[PDB]
């Protein structure tokens, strides 16, 4: 597992209802928080963007200032 | 600009030693955000809550001016306000409103609130978003730990800023677009509002007994939670919640837009909170 | 700005003539690609820049648009 | 900011009304893009495309304006031109040369392209490309797809942007290059390796890799560069000359547009004309 230094990006193959290049962390979460296949097939970008707010929520810091529109 | 913001603060800043305007006062808490203490105006009597600031040794500063600004020219008795600020050596002093009382949380878990208090607490928060709104500001985290209760049933929205943070689990009041990281404007505060609503009614938080992936996940695709017992609700509430509940961000409705909605118009006196209030603060401390 | 790519680390093994920490969505694709067990030793990096390109064509939504010089 | 995209938009969309100054609409595309037809310029005759897109519901806005304001100042015969933009309403209506005739891809698969002809093609090609590089643009699809071919044997270069679609993403990217297909740091010589994979297309009236697997045509690239052509032995001198100086797998060798536009085989070129012919055998086996 040494070699190589790649970057692989994330994908969803609809046929066989998985994700594919998942990083380590985020399917660990998938699987634990029984989030169905079923489920994942529904709406597969809602769920990946529904991991990555969640682990992003790990970052930011509490201090919260004031918030604007555009 | 170190020594700009150091000019900018003189230009806002009021005349005055706080020392001597202010009496009794009483350290409530301290950290990074300062140390804060809550005091009494000596001329009105006006109960205050005020942050002194280690100023130099201190994160971005021209933000915390930067809500100085806008919440000085803008006052609403639905919002924790902004009073004065002063310069005291090396510091820098902020002084809000401070309402006595209790929060809508422990209001909610205590007691069992009906829908004619619940309609009398979303109007007033209806008014101070349309309020902060129409003031190009997004709460983001309108929650019953943001909303202040006084004894007297009044109430007030915090948290909203920098200044006015609370002086003292899973997202569930988040929007749907917020959850997957989308752009989002005002009206994911409205979406806030229909959970806190929820909230009240169930005197309980929407996802309790949920991991919180899969409670984003819900909030993703379900939107609204599930009620346990939808239909003991009236009409005109479950309308409300619906008004406030829709995914659809557009056909979701506005705060100006639902402060017309026949829900309100069944809404009891605040004075009516009184004894909730007073029956929350004897259980938790 | 994909925050659904990370980076990876792959080997080869010359004696075996096998990857290692191979991906397996890329281990699966190797199979069929019809590329040979020499092709693969001679050279395990291109086969592995090829799989890193082949799967971000595949995860991209990328409509066209014009792209310029750096 | 929704609000600057309008500011830029109306300084530099035109005055006047679209339904006015064309006629003669007719429907092509229909999807995401926006809804394509053909129309003409009443006072020149000039004929024109229209994509009528869908505009608050656009994704990249920034995008498209940036393509407008870049293709506005600079115009050139062999590419498909940016004429005209407009707001009908909510909607921003871009205005693109229209040519009618077919693509080098029917040419190629219904006839059989000599020397002469595929010099001719290469030639304005490379003008194309020393153009689109001069400002700083990289094709990355230089094929037969999208190169439009007028029934005068006019060539005119296309697909290098959002405003210039069609007025393979299956299968293999037979056109591109070893440092593309290997996902490494690339520039405008990828352009002239997909040209020199065209010009081999065309003498063999195929694209290479055809009953390759997208994966080991892709792994071939990499490390062969050059696809195996069928019958090297009819290649000229010159021709093949050529072909290597566009399909050099290192890329400080390979030549560079203004480079090849002075070589020699563009010289035993024949007139444009002399495609007219294939292009009418071509479209009437339709196309």
């Amino acid at each position: 597992p040494s070699d190589f230094e790649h970057t692989i990006h994330v994908g969803f193959d609809a046929v066989t209802g998985e994700f594919t290049g998942m990083p380590e962390q985020w399917a660990r979460l998938l699987q634990t928080s029984n989030i169905t296949k079923s489920e994942q097939k529904k709406n597969p970008q809602a769920v990946l963007d529904v991991l990555e707010f969640y682990n992003s929520k790990k970052t930011s810091n509490s201090q919260k200032y004031m918030s604007f529109t555009d | 600009s170190d020594e700009e913001i150091l000019e900018k603060l003189r230009s806002i800043v009021s005349v005055g030693d706080p020392k001597k305007k202010y009496t009794r006062f009483e350290k409530i808490g301290q950290g990074a955000s300062g140390t804060v203490y809550t005091a009494m105006d000596v001329a009105t009597g006006q109960e205050v809550a005020i942050r002194q600031m280690n100023l130099q040794q201190q994160p971005k500063k021209e933000l915390i001016i930067n809500e100085i600004l806008v919440m000085r020219e803008n006052k609403n008795p639905n919002i924790v306000n902004y009073l004065d600020s002063y310069l005291v050596g090396d510091e820098l002093w902020v002084v809000m409103e401070y309402l006595a009382g209790g929060s809508l949380t422990d209001v909610v878990t205590e007691t069992c609130m009906d829908e004619g208090q619940i309609a009398a607490v979303c109007r007033e928060c209806l008014q101070a978003l349309e309020f902060l709104h129409s003031n190009q500001v997004i709460h983001r985290d309108i929650k019953s730990d943001n909303i202040l209760l006084g004894m007297d049933g009044s109430v007030k929205l915090t948290d909203f800023g920098f200044c006015a943070q609370i002086t003292p689990g899973t997202p569930y009041w988040m929007a749907p677009e917020v959850v997957t990281r989308k752009a989002y404007g005002p009206k994911v505060d409205i979406w806030s509002l229909g959970i806190m609503a929820i909230e009240m009614i169930e005197g309980e938080p929407p996802y309790l007994n949920e991991n919180p992936l899969r409670a984003l996940y819900l909030i993703a695709t379900n939107g609204t939670p599930e009620l346990q017992n939808p239909e003991k609700l009236s009409a005109i509430f479950r309308d409300f919640l619906n008004r406030c509940l829709d995914m659809d961000v557009e056909k979701r409705g506005s705060a100006k837009e639902l402060l017309q909605h026949q829900f309100l118009k069944i809404a009891k006196p605040l004075s009516s909170l009184t004894p909730l209030i007073a029956a929350a603060k004897e259980a938790t401390k």
